[PDB]
């Protein structure tokens, strides 16, 4: 049977040699065809089509990357932007003042960490002061 | 033991292609059946005997 | 490498826990604030 499964993260042509290793590891009749629209085709024995779909889904599930939206109540988003910019992806909105993220659930772990890290608001500094002159 | 399993572990610090020759040294040091495949998404694949995969 | 924010006025760091050792050392090294120099002075004229 043929199995159609996805790897969104990066183009699946990257797996052609090692997948044809499982097309070589056992008998042929298989196909594994990588559509540039980014889905995945196998055809062949359900067992080897499975192990193939397991390598395949092993590049699916592997590198997960998407977008987050999280409120920044305090530190100006555009500032959050800048101050991450030095780091070497990222979005935010200052309509909402919210960090958006593009990337890993490791980027989701550490960048919820930095969602939290610079949220803090500086205490008032008494930047200006009204002084009551006694004499002058 | 001697079982053949695959282990997926990370090196975040720098791309793990840097280890391909010496890791295939442990793919050479003992019997094959192994793979060690370095995903540009930066994770790490081994397959083979749990000892040499260790 | 190095960052900071002057919203917070805080050193951010990118790099080693050796960079964490030595750059907590330099977190501490230049934190000091100079004592007031009496940069300006009000002088009471006795005669003139």
């Amino acid at each position: 049977i043929t199995q159609v499964v996805a790897v969104k993260n990066v183009s699946v042509r990257e797996l052609s040699p090692l997948l044809r290793q499982l097309i070589d590891n056992a008998g042929a009749g298989n196909v594994v065809h990588y559509d540039p629209a980014n889905i995945i085709l196998i055809t062949g024995r359900a067992a080897v089509v499975n192990r193939l779909a397991e390598i395949i889904r092993r590049v699916d599930q592997a590198g997960d990357k998407e977008i987050e939206v999280v409120e920044l109540n305090n530190a100006s988003a555009a500032e959050m932007v800048r101050i991450v910019e030095a780091l070497n992806k990222f979005v935010a909105d200052e309509r909402t003042n919210s960090i958006l993220i593009s990337g890993d659930p490791k980027v989701r772990e550490r960048l919820k960490r930095l969602i939290k890290q610079l949220d803090v608001e500086m205490a008032a500094k008494g930047n200006n002061r009204v002084v009551y002159l006694k004499y002058a | 033991g001697d079982e053949v399993i695959t282990q997926v572990v990370a090196v975040k610090n720098v791309s793990v292609r840097e280890l391909s020759p010496l890791l295939r040294q442990l793919i050479d040091n003992a019997g094959a059946g192994n793979v060690v495949h370095y995903d540009p998404a930066n994770i790490i694949l081994i397959t083979g005997r749990a000892a040499v995969v260790n």
